[PDB]
RNA sequence: CCGAUAGCGAACUAGUACCGUGAGGGAAAGCUGAAAAGCACCCCGGGAGGGGGGUGAAAAGAGCCUGAAACCGGGCGGCGAUAGGAGGGUGCGGCCCGAAAGGAAUGAGCCUCCCCGAAGGAAACCGCGGCGACGCGGGAGUACGAGGGGAGGGGACCGG
RNA sequence: AAACUCCGAACCCACCGCCGCCGUAGAUGGGGGGAGUAGGGUGGCGGUGUAAGCCGUCCACCGAGAGGGGAACAACCCAGACCGGGGUUAAGGCCCCAAAGUGCCGGCUAAGUGUUACUCCAAAGGGUGUCCCGGGCCUUAGACAGCGGGGAGGUAGGCUUAGAAGCAGCCAUCCUUUAAAGAGUGCGUAACAGCUCACCCGUCGAGGUCCGGGGCCCCGAAAAUGGACGGGGCUCAAGCCGGCCGCCGAGACCCCGGCGCACGGAGUGAUCGGGUAGGCGGGCGUGCCGGUGGCGUAGAAGCCGGGCCGUAAGGUCCGGUGGAGCCGCCGGUAUCGCGGAUCCUGCCGGGAGUAGCAGCGUAGUCGGGUGAGAAUCCCGACCGCCGGAG
RNA sequence: GAGUCGUCUCGGGCGAGAGCCCAUAUCGACCCCGAGGCUUGCUACCUCGCUGUCGGCUCUUCCCAUCCUGGCCCUGCAGCAGGGGCCAAGGGUGGGGGUGUUCACCCAUUAAAGGGGAACGUGAGCUGGGUUUAGACCGUCGUGAGACAGGUCGGAUGCUAUCUACCGGGGGUGUUGGCCGCCUGAGGGGAAGGUGCCCCUAGUACGAGAGGAACAGGGUGCCGCGGCCUCUGGUCUACCGGUUGUCCUCCCGGGCAUCGCCGGGCAGCUACGCCGCAGCCGAUAAGGCCUGAAAGCAUCUAAGGCCGAAGCGGCCCCCGAAAAUAGGCGGCCGUGGACGAGGGCUCGGGUAGAAGACCCGG
């Protein structure tokens, strides 16, 4: 060459690749730690379709016409089966106790008591304790659990954690209680406008090529043996192979999250009720391609969302707000669709 | 068993002394391995710890030398490296060696606190650092 | 003088088998038992194979006198899924067995006492010095010491 | 001033005497038989060549010689090594890893310098960075810096020039008078004016400013897998330099017995013990012969496993197997002893139960028959391939 | 390659000299001292029972004496724009035309189109163009055979991974007796961001004028990376239709020409499609300073103290109970030759998927 500068093929930012090690989405980022209300909202993706919106963010300037993608998501109602108390330790946070609460319950594969209503009770009253003393406990989250019983891709509960904020330690408590009696609602944690982040697990590929993840370019005039090769891994010294250059093994099956996507509609049903605007509910006939009955509470989110098409996505609240566009409250759909995905 | 707040004290005369003591088959305990003093200038004792932690063997195989952020480990490491782990008696030694982090105990054992060089001065001393700052600044935990 | 991966290539259907257009080149293959009594008859097995039972010796039952090592299977004894390698040597522990040829029961590993005693050589405390670290005098070549001798106790391993 | 000398050490060497030591278990010297006949290397003194390298010379040593220490490190240090035991030091070290000092006194240090004799460890220059010594200036004859007041008069010094009037520039740089004055340090003006310094007295009421050697520490100082002081870590030291003290620590050195060698006859050795090339000498084993003397079905050799002895080569015994031959002793003899030859041959394992049984114009599949067993044997049906040429 | 460092590259010290005047805005001789291993050469140490050459291609690591981006200082810095100096490897540093060419020359773009080491990186990865053999011609020289750092044409790139490395996937123990589900965050990794334009500022500051900046706010592009197909484009030997030859007598309905060919295209997979990819803070460099001495003053430093980089950490994204400090919580369980909680194999399908696993229904 001579000395010609090459930007890197494949990343070290996103890599490795490799399989999740629970189909739950992994968090490290708390945007509901110190403020009340779960981090969104869980529901399994129907399928995409696509809207036409008026400007909203100014593609150009104000006042025009922006096409967008959005995924539409049935969501089921969540429900609270399990309170879970911190302590803060010395090595980490490590867990206080925990009340567990309860044919869902039957297909889960977890483990049952078997004296259901007496080991609950017991761990109920310390609990009341923990929550008096009240500075043994520095935060709660709750155990929260999805519920399959319309929709047809899977009926098991897919059981995760999410965090209830709150000002103290008593009040995370209060609300957490009141909540394990009782449904829950799209409406109720998140509104319509705020920029949410996405977390799930991405379709799985299952292994391809150094052609597929690194990217390899291909080479000269002709070639006998093939372009789709590693051509050189290495010198004589080092001895050894890295891990920076190409190589087959998995792609998918991997979480990611992908940041800030717009909240355009929610509403329920679909396609049993008709709306001019915030869309009509856009449901296609013959149904969506590969997923079950659509029938329930549901979002539709700008954008891509990491996860193909029949994979239970988590969404998770912002860690950023837009930074050189400005939030708009309440996005405005211009004129709808009505297409099929066939 | 020893049970040492090192508050104050020269992570090195700690670890020769205490390297040797678990050898004879006592037990120490560290409690207030973040509290301790390590005195030099600043800018070289960051540089060292930094330069230990960023390898990264040639890229790093998920192999070879790793160093810590945290500064408990660092005196815990710092003794390990003064016994050996391939030799039975020292391989053992490690596990006579715990750190426990600040103090949760109500005990504080056998004190070495002497003037000698293992313990500073603060009046005749030029120029310290408190350890914890510099873990703070690698980015641990603590 | 040599003795069947030796002496003729060849001790046994050998200059045979065999190769090469030809000229020409060229091996390997010795041994039941006294006598074949070389296994009747029976069960099983598709079975002519093999197995069970009867076969002086059969571990002489068919290239069968004898029957090595490398090697394969199972088992016994030891080790073993958080720790390091020229695979071991030397010392000292564990576990494991050891009928014989060894040494010892006419006393083995072992233990105890008494004494001799090479090279070497303290302690407690005291006194006097030394900025002090510590030295010096007395304790004292003493206590102590490898090794050896004798006597005694015990009674089966110890060596390996 | 290699190849000059009015001159010239230390030092080398010849010879005599002495002294020392060595020698009649034979030195000093002669003759004979049998060999081997690639070198390296630290230092000193060199010659060449930038150098590394090459080549002379002498050399401890490695070569052919261990052991303990230098992190490890052919030749740097200690030390020359029969067997076993006990003891003490040497080189070197004494913060931990690791035996033994969180040693002592004092000075140097603030760079993480250094902690490295080393094979490992970068310079000229330069720093009111430090500490320590030197003689000068100078101290109430007290400006060292501040500060209160200072910066005269002749005069514009002259020339040049409108102006050069301290201040475009050139050269001179003189005299009177003193808180004080330089034909003027800088600013400023077109040039002046104006602002101001050195300078001085006095207050602050002191010891003041200097310069010059040395030791150290800083700057000078940029490199490619994580490499550095052996590692960790160490800043009143576990650093540096100058003293000092107590210990640790070899096959050495010491010591007891045993053993060989040398010497002593038909015990003794401070002055003995490493070992390749090579020389010399002794024994064992192997096959067969001869002589001599024994053993065997009441159980040979061989095989297997175990015991025991001898520094050893090697031998012997026991138990099982085996079912006919077998030793010892002495004197002879050679197609006489194997770890290697990219050795020859036989047997056998890993690789592996992997690759191969796919590639070219790519064929079977369903019933039924037979049989110990049927995807591929046959019969029937259906479908192909070849078709002037599988 | 090692050794070596004359040669080469680069630095530092001294400052003759010109720059109207003024050595240092800038340029800089004579001479002297280091550093590096990147050119050339020396060495004969290592290999002749082989350690295969150069260049390109592809793929990746590291270094700074740094081309650009960030932060800074001077100027013979009016502006615009240069010149010179300091920090800094986080990121970027391109495409073409000739040469076999490393190197070098050229064109227009660019914020810039930086260099060097890694077996003169990279042939058990490709290529085999160049060094280059046995065939041949020409020039030169030779009696001749025959030669050439002269020119030139054409002239093989072997191997099924035993060991070990790295990327992905399973099966088990340890797991302090076992177990089902849910978490903790030791650490490891990163560039998830980089960069440019335009308008407003402003025809302003600044300038005699010509000419012409900056802070800050919006819109857009480009590159890298990751994900996603509803739109649009590709494909589609699912399927459907049109059609040549020929065979079945044959309309119908089919075979074959190795999808016969052609035309359309769903699901699915993809870009030539779409969407996403912060700030700030703390501590610091270079730098600017405060107080303030050594040296009663002055002085950014000698101590104390305030700010301040694209660099450093948090924040952010990726993985992560075999982290032996082997973790936490909640629940479930035991208690040849008694009894038997969890769990698999089974079945129907996949959100999954090389085997296996994973997941769900029964």
């Amino acid at each position: 060459m001579g000395k010609v500068h090459r930007p890197r093929r494949g990343s070290l930012g996103f890599s490795p690749r490799k399989r999740a090690k629970s189909i739950v989405p992994r968090i490290r980022s708390w945007p509901k730690e110190t403020e009340v209300r779960m981090l969104g909202f869980a529901g399994y993706k129907a399928g995409m379709t696509h809207i036409l919106m008026i400007d909203d963010e100014p593609g150009l300037t104000n006042g025009k016409e922006i096409f967008m993608p959005v995924t539409i998501i049935e969501t089921p109602p969540l429900r609270v089966f399990g309170i879970r108390a911190y302590r803060m330790g010395y090595l980490g946070l490590e867990t206080a106790t925990e009340v567990i609460v309860p044919k869902l319950l039957e297909r889960r594969i977890a483990t049952l008591p078997k004296n259901y209503t007496q080991e609950m009770f017991e761990q109920k009253l310390g609990q009341l304790e923990d929550m008096i003393k009240e500075g043994e406990i520095v935060d709660v989250r709750a155990i929260v659990a999805t519920q399959p019983w319309v929709i047809k891709l899977k009926k098991k509960p897919e059981v995760m954690e999410y965090a209830i904020g709150g000002t103290s330690v008593e009040e995370k408590f209060n609300y957490i209680k009141e909540k394990l009696g009782k449904e829950l609602r799209v409406g109720e944690v998140l509104k319509e406008g705020e920029l949410l982040d996405v977390i799930a697990v991405t379709k799985g590929k299952g292994t391809q090529g150094p052609v597929k993840r690194w990217g390899i370019k291909l080479r000269a005039h002709k070639d006998s043996k093939g372009r789709r090769k590693v051509g050189s891994i290495g010198p004589w010294h080092p001895a050894r192979v890295m891990w920076t250059v190409p190589m087959a093994g998995q792609m998918g099956f991997h979480h990611r999250t992908e940041l800030n996507k717009r909240l355009i509609a929610i509403g329920e049903n679909g396609k049993l009720k008709l709306d001019e605007n915030t869309e009509i509910e856009i449901t296609p006939k013959g149904g969506f391609p590969h997923y079950g009955i659509v029938r329930s509470d549901f979002m539709m989110i700008a954008g891509s969302v990491p996860g193909a098409i029949k994979r239970i996505i988590r969404v998770r609240p912002a860690i950023r707000p837009p930074k050189k566009k400005p939030p708009v409250q309440r996005p405005q759909i211009t004129y709808v669709s009505v297409e099929s995905k066939q | 068993m020893r049970i040492i707040n090192a508050e104050g004290l020269i992570l090195g005369r700690l670890a020769s002394k205490v390297a040797k003591m678990l050898l004879e088959g006592e037990e120490v305990v560290i409690v207030n391995a973040e509290k301790a003093v390590i005195t030099g200038n600043r800018d070289v004792i960051f540089k060292k710890y930094k330069q230990r932690t960023e390898l990264r063997t040639l890229t790093n195989p998920r192999r070879g030398p790793f160093y810590p952020k945290r500064s408990d480990e660092i005196v815990r490491r710092t003794i390990r490296g003064m016994l050996p782990w391939k030799t039975d008696r020292g391989r053992k030694a490690f596990k006579r060696l715990k750190v426990y982090v600040g103090i949760p105990k109500e005990f504080q054992g056998k004190e070495l606190e002497t003037i000698i060089e293992a313990h500073v001065s603060r009046l005749s001393r030029p120029k310290y650092v408190t350890v914890g700052e510099v873990a703070k600044f690698l980015g641990g935990k603590f």
